[PDB]
């Protein structure tokens, strides 16, 4: 955590929660593009995933 | 003339609250009307 500011705030990716959200999504993309899903799932429905 | 018997001071509703930032325009407009009505008051703590 960090103390609050009284300047105007804006969504930022610096926050740890954001980092956690980013890594899991990034990691899953690797699950979708793994060999365990390349052989079964069609490629056109893998780019949507 | 009657300073020391009654001192006219700025109102407690005149100052902007501590929390609002200067980015809020009506809270900085109450700071302009306060600095101009500053030395008219006979409070010696008015210039602080």
């Amino acid at each position: 955590n960090q103390p609050l500011p009284r300047l105007t705030v804006a969504p930022t990716y610096d926050s740890a929660m954001s980092n956690w959200i980013s890594t899991t999504i990034a990691f899953f993309i690797r699950v979708v593009n793994s060999v365990n899903m390349t052989a079964t799932v069609n490629d056109l429905t893998r780019r949507t995933m | 003339a009657y300073n020391g018997l009654v001192t006219t001071v700025l109102s407690e509703d005149a100052f902007p609250d501590s929390s609002q930032s200067i980015t809020h325009l009506p809270s900085m407009w109450k700071c302009l009307f306060l600095t101009l009505a500053g030395p008219m008051t006979s409070d010696p703590h008015s210039p602080v």
